[PDB]
RNA sequence: UGCCUGGCGGCCGUAGCGCGGUGGUCCCACCUGACCCCAUGCCGAACUCAGAAGUGAAACGCCGUAGCGCCGAUGGUAGUGUGGGGUCUCCCCAUGCGAGAGUAGGGAACUGCCAGGCAA
RNA sequence: GCUCAACGGAUAAAAGGUACUCCGGGGAUAACAGGCUGAUACCGCCCAAGAGUUCAUAUCGACGGCGGUGUUUGGCACCUCGAUGUCGGCUCAUCACAUCCUGGGGCUGAAGUAGGUCCCAAGGGUAUGGCUGUUCGCCAUUUAAAGUGGUACGCGAGCUG
RNA sequence: UCCUCCUAAAGAGUAACGGAGGAGCACGAAGGUUGGCUAAUCCUGGUCGGACAUCAGGAGGUUAGUGCAAUGGCAUAAGCC
RNA sequence: GGUUCUCCCCGAAAGCUAUUUAGGUAGCGCCUCGUGAAUUCAUCUCCGGGGGUAGAGCACUGUUUCGGCAAGGGGGUCAUCCCGACUUACCAACCCGAUGCAAACUGCGAAUACCGGAGAAUGUUAUCACGGGAGACACACGGCGGGUGCUAACGUCCGUCGUGAAGAGGGAAACAACCCAGACCGCCAGCUAAGGUCCCAAAGUCAUGGUUAAGUGGGAAACGAUGUGGGAAGGCCCAGACAGCCAGGAUGUUGGCUUAGAAGCAGCCAUCAUUUAAAGAAAGCGUAAUAGCUCACUGGUCGAGUCGGCCUGCGCGGAAGA
């Protein structure tokens, strides 16, 4: 009754052997949970919202591509609750 | 839902549906879906007609829409009495007079355009016909 | 990310009976303005999240789900 | 080459035109020069299949009226709202 | 949620064209200036058009903008 | 009187805008000067006076032009008063009235009073 | 000299309760039930992208549309206010068919068994308890099956309360 | 309570717990008269100045403006000085 | 709530204003009686008027579609800090052309209606002023124009008309408002109105020409269908058409491509010329892939019209409740 669809691969700023990617703030998921997303203080997330993902244990390039993207959507679902 | 954004008023009269059409000629395109009956085409149906026509021609051709709703029709919340003021606008309708062309096509063969309009007619409330673009 | 309310129109059975408690003769007679739905487990929208509603002990939900 | 027969009317009005269009014949008019805009009444059925041809709106027509031959040119055609029928044709007396 | 209304003021042409009106008769009671004063016709402060002489009223169309004038000829 | 110019009306886009050509004895405009009358919320541009060598660009008048605006039949259609009818969320028949839009076409005005100029 | 703004302004000066109620009235106006409508609800149908290995129509069928019935909630106040006693249970039913079983058939993604779905059919049949005041509903155990409704959501000048 | 619009069926009038909005003032000047003037917004150039400052020309044309809501009305200005 | 003899004349309203008013009341509107007055008033004709509604239109107020054009923000090669060169594939308006919509849009605009004048007939003065006495101020339906409502309701609120109300009689089976029609009384008289004419039940088993197979008539939709009548146009047609029957339906081929097994038939995708009266490198079934039957298509025999749609008359299904 609330069909879920977490569609990845969109507004991304995935920079990178072991990934160090960022996430664009000016878009993706609106104000109700965006403010909930911009009000998290865990020092992984900076003061802008260009979040510095430091995924380094998932060695391989394409693996860390999605693992850091996994670090993204997991952090997203926590802050979209 | 084809709504006219940034309009003047917010809710208007239901009025009547009198006389014949005005935009009766088959313009631009080579074909056209003309109206025979007298009805009230809603925005949802119109959206459905365009949906159920691009599947037949499959992305080729040009689709003209010789109509537009622009009439905010309201409804009352269920289980409330009469009076208390005119209801809140729910959907937009286009008033239809007999002889009004609805959709026009070009860039399609006489065969495929014809059956395309056969599917569009099944989504509309009013009885229609199919006419060609005539010169002079 | 993107999430939209589904509520399968028609797939959710809806019944209507009278209310309980007190309230003159309008609550025992035409009080059928009270609901009582039915959402079988055969519906299955997400399929795999569905099996978690069934084995999940809770009220307002029978053994057959 | 595209000759068709015609006849002059006796009554010009809404009571006339509607009454004659029900008996399969439609009204028309021709005008040109400084003569009288002749009220033309001609057959309905034949002209419908005649105007289906596109060459009908290019060539100088050769209609007749009481024996006399007058070469006209079709200018304006006032069709029906939703039926494959004809209502009024404006010829220019060329 | 608004429902309000103002009492009509009974405007319009009281005495029409072709009426032998009396001295001081209101020819037209208007809001703007749909009709202008002419011969023997006085315009009020509310642009109410009144008469000065007697006789029939004539509605004359003159001027560059084709605005309508009203006069009274003594016949 | 044929034309001219200027003042004041009627009729007020058939009468007007755009483009090209064109007039100067007289008239008009432009133009000269501005210590005097008067003038600029600065200024002889406007306004006023005193004059007027030069000119017709500008403005104005006139001519051609429809390049645009405007006027607009005949017939049909819409509608509609009254009386009948139907399948009567809308139309039909009788009968009287009869658009708007559009088409052919028309069309770059017409006229009066006064004043002197013109060859009279 | 009055937002005497309830603004033709009852006094200069005035808020509540009553299921302890009471009188005079009204079906001019509600609550039950009936009537009109059918929004809603229920049912049926048209369209057909897609699903169904392939394949739109074995079984579904999104986007929309067109009707039917008068079982829900509603709309409307037309009958009743010099009274039409209203839930459930009990007793006794009774009619409709849009059929739960038995019967007669078509199709199948019907091998067999068992099934799915549509059509014909209303003769007969169509549980017992636990819990709740219940209708309903949940559950236990059955049955060939434990039909859907109409009948003042049948039935209190028949009972219970 | 009052004002404008629409509903209001081309006179007036005309209801609804119909559809839109305003008034419970201001001013000695924004009043009267005489004289003069008559826009908005755009294109272009120019001291800082760019989105619009002030100035100049051009197009344009009342889409302006009018102490206030709206309609009606206005340059023969009721608009501006 | 009730309000007691009789007859004759006329005959309402259920509106507006205001109301601690809203089931009351007040004045005015409509009734009545009396009074006095002006061809005073009404219908028709002609004439003189202003309206902006219906319709219509799209310059204006907004809204909407498509095409031509078109700067500016951005994107980018870049400035690779601005400046800046260029493109603009993008958001791409502004202006030009072509197309719709409007209660609160109008450069247009009726018919009716309304006001005024003159003219004739007609009407027991039907017009107005004045006084006596009222009632009524809960209206209903039908038609037409609307608001509202779901372009539902014997719904609700107005405008206007009609009827009932306060009007019987005939008709719609029954049926205050629907259609006809206005009861002074009597008659075993006649002619019509709506509506009817086999019987119930008074009147044509009437006259002529056509229509329907469903008891349509005698409840209804989208939609479906060689129902069937009429009318028109078109295609091929005794160098013999349509349909059956006599036969073929082929050359390269696994069609090249993933040539992983997918051989015209899982799929991209493209698709020529031959033998010739003809045959798509393919219509379907069946196939891992075959084959077969083959269908398009092409020649013979029979041997005459036939095929597909268009506009309509009337029907069939759609169509199930106590």
């Amino acid at each position: 009754i609330s069909r879920h669809v977490a569609i990845p691969d969109g507004e991304l700023e995935i920079t990178a052997a072991i990934h160090l990617r960022f996430d664009i703030r000016a878009s993706s998921l609106p104000e109700y949970y965006k403010e909930r997303l911009l009000a998290a203080s865990h020092h992984l997330i900076s003061s802008d919202g260009v979040i510095v993902i430091k995924a380094q244990e998932y060695r391989s390039q394409e693996l860390n591509r999605e693992a850091a993207l996994a670090r993204l959507v997991a952090m997203i679902k926590e802050l979209t609750t | 839902m084809l709504q006219p954004k940034r309009t003047k008023f917010r809710k208007m009269h239901k009025g009547r549906n009198r006389g014949l059409a005005q935009g009766t000629d088959v313009s631009f395109g080579s074909f056209g879906l003309k109206a025979v009956g007298r009805g009230r085409l809603t925005a949802r149906q119109i959206e459905a007609a365009r949906r159920a026509m691009t599947r037949a021609v499959k992305r080729q051709g040009k689709i003209w829409i010789r109509v537009f709703p622009d009439k905010p029709i309201t409804e009352k919340p269920l289980a409330v009495r009469m009076g208390k003021g005119k209801g809140n606008v729910e959907y937009w309708v286009a008033l239809i007079q007999p002889g009004k062309v609805l959709y026009e096509m070009d860039g399609v063969p006489e065969e495929l355009a014809r059956e395309a309009f056969k599917l569009a007619a099944a989504k509309l409330p009013i009885k229609t016909t199919f006419v060609t673009k005539t010169v002079m | 990310i993107s999430r939209h309310v589904a509520i399968p129109d028609g797939e959710l059975e809806i019944t209507a009976i009278r209310a309980q408690g007190a309230g003159g003769q309008h609550v025992n007679k035409t009080s059928t303005a009270i609901h009582l739905r039915f959402d079988i487990r055969a519906s299955s929208l997400p399929e795999y999240y569905k099996e978690r509603l069934l084995a999940a002990s809770h009220h307002l939900i029978s053994s057959d789900g | 080459m595209f000759t068709i027969n015609a006849e002059v009317r006796k009554e010009q009005g809404k009571g006339a035109s509607r009454r004659l269009r029900a008996a399969n014949k439609f009204p028309a008019i021709i005008y040109g020069g400084k003569e009288a805009p002749l009220a033309i009444e001609l057959d309905h059925d034949k002209v419908m299949n005649m105007q289906a041809k596109a060459e009908f709106y290019s060539e100088v027509l050769t209609i007749v009226v009481d024996g006399k031959e007058i070469k006209v040119k079709a200018q304006d055609v006032q069709r029906h709202p939703y039926k494959p029928k004809l209502q009024h044709i404006d010829f220019v007396r060329a | 949620r608004n429902g309000r209304d103002s009492e009509a003021k009974r405007l319009g042409v009281k005495r029409f064209g072709g009426e032998s009106v009396l001295a001081g008769s209101i020819i037209v009671r208007q809001r703007g200036t749909k009709f202008h004063a002419g011969a023997n016709v006085g315009c009020g402060r509310d642009h109410t058009l009144f008469a000065k002489a007697d006789g029939k009223v004539k509605f004359e169309v003159k001027g560059p903008k084709n605005r309508k004038f009203i006069s009274i000829e003594a016949e």
